[PDB]
């Protein structure tokens, strides 16, 4: 016999070990395998597409498709407020059921730059433009136009081409952020103003709808697998 | 790493001045006592290796332990994960800023029948989980909860008998180091606690009895190990001298900067 | 022909000169710097004002008296009402700096007395309330400096600084402060302390408010004496200017 | 924790105190969230008595006859972190040390108020 | 993939070997053998080099 | 299966082992190093650092600044004693608290040279020489400075030059010395004497104190890793 | 494809977008730049904070009504306020600078109405 | 027939050993190494490409 001694650690069962082992059935002649489309080798390649945010997140709204709808409207002035939400992709309930957030549920830890895609749905005789802005934490968030006009923002244009990107770019003390809240790493602020007035000729409808999407850009990745907040059970299913 | 030699000096008489400086400079003199004083040369084979920073930190500690039954009210353990509970491993850590290290975890789970009345006891072999929840993670409050299913919690189990289980962790942290001290708040309003961040946070940890043995009564330990390894370190401080109070702060109480003599020719302590 | 007890340092708009000098001490052995693209995390441009707020900043005079503890200044809030560096500090929410400190404290060769000039980095502070950590207004003098105290401070249910100078509010012996970057005045030898102090954290760049990174001290070890009939105020006198200052992520102005 | 888990507080009979207890979470703490406010009288040997709670999305009041009715939460959303109470028309009576405890597992943290009540409004 | 490295020894050389097993780096043993010094940076932390036979101050 | 024998030692867990052990956390990507100053690779790094030495430690002077000064004054004679205590550099209370001494206290034996820094802080006015002297032991400590005068010893002048450095030599039987109180491996004695006067002009002040700072050679080591006496603890903290 | 219609503007931590526009007007075909060694007077070293500064600011919007006689900004004083834009001009004697403006209003197919936006040197009233 | 491959390390290659023991396939291992991808198939799966500068519809 070999002398050997057996190290802290034998016998014990870890639950993300890696070992060979014996199979149970030996020699058996698995079914070859089949060229099926959409195969997926990183849980990114799902964070990068594009799906709706549920902005109007408001009572009973959640229980229907006025959810995703983002109301705007011919006002009798301009600058006021359109939303505001809070940069925390994981945590928000805004952003916790989207792709990109659940996804974000099974991670401790997040880093990298966000899109948010906005596309108006009201008639072709609708015109409008519209002040999309970033804030980084630190002052809170803008209450007026002319100081979320400080931050990061774009004057988005409304015509042929339908939809307008803002980008919210990593800026973090921190390499990484947490997906559960919290101050130390706060992310900062996304709201949007009326740059000017929505304008429509009569016989068109006044009030129109905006609707956003998210997605993660290139530069974007996730750290340490944990279990989501989100399924549970109290007893096995039959 | 070996210590350096002695080099052999004669008498001398002349302008230099080794051993005049002005210590206002903020600069350790250099001198040896070569520069003083006629030495023979000698040839020094002597080693710094046990006081390099890896082997002053590479040992096996006890940070914390705690109790959990087999039945009645506290059927389980839960723990947040940190170094400043026990003293000896955060004096030794607080010798620097700013560290980085992996951690290498040791459990010793042992088990004590504690005195009953019921007669016929034949308990079986006893088996423990240990779950690590990161942070953000559902946590387990009873000892039949869904979460003890562990789809991606790690967890260990464990039989009473076998040697003690053991596992590796990486550098954790979302920051370059994890810092020892910090001078702020986490709030930008800076009312709030002083000196918290999220810098360490390390998670929590959870053990059970997987099975209750017997009839009787069982009260099990498990006492928990850390020893950090490839270690790199940053910005020495001085040790700390007030016994610690808090596991959260550094507050103190007042202490004489040393111990008394009787006078300022005593040879001896008092 | 030449003397190595002159110095002059020039930044931006502003000069300093002085005649009885020891050395510069830097840092620990590192020069301040820009951070670099392979160090850097925050995607945005940063804008560098370069002499706007790289120059000496004078601070409030303190008297030396023959009783005085210390004092002690937090470095980003010190400078943090004045000038562009603290508009910069105000409008930003990350920034990273160095800094250039030289302490003056000027007296006769009849008085004698000895301060250390140290810069301590992460100068987290003890409350005199265990369970409780001081407030901000116990820790930030703001400009003006915050003073030790002789004996310790009374604990009750408070939100006070254990003040006491031989602990250095840090639960440690004082007489170690000399593994930090630091000199001496030493009356009889020296009117001017002068440290340069790169940049340090575990991060490449933090808020300027939520957090102090490094804390000026000075301390008296050799009580301040004289003779009667010489001159009983003598004043010591801070100078700061920050190096190579940057600043990341712009937005309204404030801290909250 | 808490922010200022030890204070004590000086008021007037016939005024309102406010008990302040403002806390703040770690990203560990994902229990349900539990409040209680317990009182230790001075005048009384009576000890550890619960006067309010709140747990499962909801207030309990009505758990000390003497406070009856004067003892109220003083945030529209407490879970943000605002456990502070009001109580009112003080009296020599209620003198003591109430205590808040907030649990959110793995987290617990708890706060001594000190309340002592003065028969002149002054504060010398 | 087998690696031979000296063991410490007395002075007035033995070797042992190692393999690593685990697929992360966190996973090997302890950094033991690490004996580079710099004490420089806080022992003589000055502008000016001071050459000790001459005078600090002139 | 491979014949093995299993030997003695099989199962232990020794606090000081190193073995290999399998990580909990698969292909976690660890955050990237940071360029941070004052990198430390050894501890001898910090003791080769110099600090101030608490020689008058009498009475209630420990719980004040007065511990770190030594008076010196204008006498009416001179060759008096200053001040004396013995090189027991992890033990004796002099020393127990210095950088050089916090660390001894974690290690069993100590070997090398050693250096003692004084500085001058009367007023530029004031001059005076001193003798500073190390008696090897075997003879007990000097009581007149004519018998301080045969050990090893510096003659100080004070001037433009404020500081003196006084070097202790290795000088020892065994390659070691104890950190612990030990008659076998004593030290020695460290006194300092009044070589002339302190001598003033009138209106400057004829009391003066020194300060002595210590820190080791580069021919110092250490060895045998131990525990502390300094810190302890009776329950968990909180 | 591509359309002359459609145009971007980026400065600092800002950008605008346009979908209907004309062209873009160049002063008097001069783009703006920094002062030369040679044309300089003041000897200090000059800051140049170049993206806390150079970037776009949206002021007060104001309403086009059927009688409105039109509106004028005199443009160092509109930004004075505004910013570190406005902080420089706080903490200094002297300033240089350039400006890109952009004045925006749409209404629908339905609506009518012409606007002259002018940029006038020196307009001492 | 050992087979020598690197470790996950982190920035700024240390390598370990395998060798198979069992006949089948399904015996090994996991495969934690594979660091592909291929978004474009969700991302982007138009019949005309879009070049990002232009406008989408003209």
């Amino acid at each position: 016999g070999l002398p050997t001694m057996n190290t802290p650690g034998s016998c014990q069962f870890l639950t993300s070990d890696d070992f060979q082992s014996p199979s149970a059935m030996p020699q058996y002649d698995v079914t070859p395998e089949m060229r099926i489309p959409g195969e997926v080798k990183n849980l990114m390649e799902i964070a990068e597409v594009d799906s709706v945010v549920p902005v109007q997140n408001v009572g009973e709204k959640v229980n229907s498709m006025e959810a995703y709808q983002i109301p705007v409207r011919s006002n009798e002035g301009s600058g006021t407020q359109v939303f505001g939400f809070p940069l925390q992709p994981g945590y928000s309930s805004v952003f916790s059921r989207t792709l990109l957030g659940e996804i974000l549920n099974y991670y401790t830890h997040w880093s990298g730059s966000i899109k948010l895609t906005f596309m108006f749905c009201g008639s072709a005789m609708a015109t409008g433009k519209f002040l999309l802005a970033y804030s980084p934490l630190g002052a809170g968030a803008p209450t007026k136009r002319v100081d979320a006009m400080l931050g990061t923002h774009v004057v988005w244009d409304v015509g042929l081409q339908s939809s307008c990107v803002l980008c919210i770019p990593w800026i973090s003390q921190t390499h990484y952020r947490y997906v559960a809240s919290d101050e130390c790493t706060a992310g900062g602020f996304i709201t949007c103003w009326y740059q000017t007035n929505i304008v429509v000729p009569a016989d068109a409808q006044s009030s129109c709808y905006i609707m956003c999407f998210v997605s993660a850009c290139n530069d974007f990745s996730v750290r340490l697998l944990k279990d989501t907040p989100f399924i549970s059970q109290e007893n096995f299913f039959q | 790493g070996r210590v350096a030699d002695t080099v052999g000096t004669g008498p001398t008489n002349s302008e230099a001045i080794p051993a005049l400086t002005a210590a206002e400079t903020g600069h350790t003199s250099q001198v040896v006592p070569g520069d003083t004083m006629q030495t023979r040369h000698v040839k020094n084979y002597h080693s710094r290796s046990e006081s390099t920073v890896e082997n002053f930190l590479c040992r096996s500690a006890c940070v914390y332990f705690t109790e959990y039954k087999n039945s009645g009210s506290k059927r389980y353990a839960e723990w947040v994960v940190t170094t400043r509970q026990a003293a000896q491993l955060r004096r030794k850590l607080e010798f620097f800023t700013y560290i980085r290290f992996d951690l290498e975890l040791t459990f010793v789970i042992t088990s004590t029948q504690q005195p009953s009345t019921t007669q016929n006891q034949d308990a079986q072999i006893l088996t423990h989980q240990i779950m690590y929840v990161p942070p953000g993670g559902p946590v387990p409050d009873k000892v039949d909860s869904y979460v003890w299913q562990t789809s991606t919690n790690p967890s260990v189990f464990w039989t009473e008998g076998n040697a003690p289980p053991r596992m590796s962790i990486p550098f954790l942290s979302i920051g370059n180091a994890y810092s020892n001290f910090y001078d702020g708040w986490s709030d930008f309003s800076r009312d709030g606690v002083y000196g918290i961040n999220t810098l360490n946070s390390m998670g929590t940890l959870y053990a059970r009895h997987v099975n209750t043995g017997g009839t009787g009564p069982i009260k099990s330990t498990i006492r928990i190990y850390f020893k950090p390894k490839h270690v790199k370190a940053w910005i020495p401080r001085p040790p700390r001298l007030c016994q610690y109070e808090k596991a959260k702060n550094v507050n103190f109480q007042p202490s004489g900067v040393t111990t008394t003599r009787q006078s300022i020719t005593a040879m001896t302590n008092t | 022909g030449y003397s190595d007890r002159v110095r002059s340092i020039t930044l931006g708009n502003s000069t300093i000169t002085t005649q009885e000098c020891a050395n510069v001490v830097v840092g620990y052995g590192v020069w301040p710097d820009y951070l670099k693209d392979n160090e850097a995390t925050a995607e945005d441009q940063p804008t560098q004002p370069d002499v706007a707020t790289c120059r000496f900043y004078t601070l409030d005079s303190v008297q030396w008296q023959k009783t005085s503890p210390g004092w002690w200044w937090k470095l980003p809030d010190a400078l943090s009402n004045l000038g562009l560096f603290g508009q910069n500090m105000q409008y930003h929410y990350l920034g990273r700096t160095g800094y250039t400190i030289h302490v003056q404290c000027n007296a006769s060769k009849f008085h004698q007395g000895c301060l250390l000039v140290v810069c301590v980095p992460e100068a987290e502070m003890g409350c005199a309330t265990l369970d409780n950590t001081p407030s901000s207004a116990e820790l930030l003098g703001g400009d003006a400096a915050k003073e030790f105290a002789g004996e310790p401070i009374a604990s009750g249910s408070n939100k006070l600084v254990q003040r006491v100078v031989y602990n250095a509010g840090m639960g440690i012996g004082v007489g170690n402060l000399t593994i930090f970057p630091h000199q001496w005045i030493n009356l009889r030898t020296n009117n001017s302390a002068t440290i340069v102090m790169p940049y340090t954290n575990s991060v490449p760049m933090d808020n300027m408010f939520r957090h102090n990174n490094v804390t000026l001290m000075v301390i008296p070890f050799v009580p301040l004496d004289y003779c009667p009939g010489s001159t009983t105020y003598v004043p010591i006198t801070v100078t700061i200017a920050p190096m190579n200052a940057e600043y990341n992520g712009l937005r309204l102005a404030g801290h909250q | 924790s808490i922010t200022t888990p030890e204070e004590m507080i000086e008021k007037a009979k016939g005024e309102t105190a406010y008990l302040p207890c403002k806390f703040t979470l770690s990203p560990e703490d994902q229990g349900p969230l539990d409040i209680e406010w317990l009182i230790s009288p001075a005048d009384n040997q009576k000890v550890d008595q619960v006067i309010i709670l709140y747990s499962g999305d909801k207030i309990y009041d009505d758990y000390y006859p003497d406070l009856k009715g004067r003892v109220h939460f003083t945030s529209n959303d407490l879970k943000s972190g605002d456990a502070s109470i009001n109580v009112t028309n003080l009296q020599l009576s209620d003198i003591g040390t109430y205590q808040c405890k907030v649990k959110k597992a793995p987290g617990v943290a708890n706060k001594k108020i000190h309340l002592v009540v003065l028969v002149k409004p002054s504060g010398a | 993939g087998a690696q031979v490295s000296t063991q410490k020894t007395g002075a007035h050389i033995i070797h042992y070997t190692n393999i690593n097993y685990y697929k992360d780096a966190a996973s090997n043993s302890a950094t033991r053998q690490d004996f580079a010094q710099d004490p420089g940076k806080f022992t003589e932390p000055v502008k000016d080099i001071m050459i000790k036979s001459l005078p600090a101050l002139n």
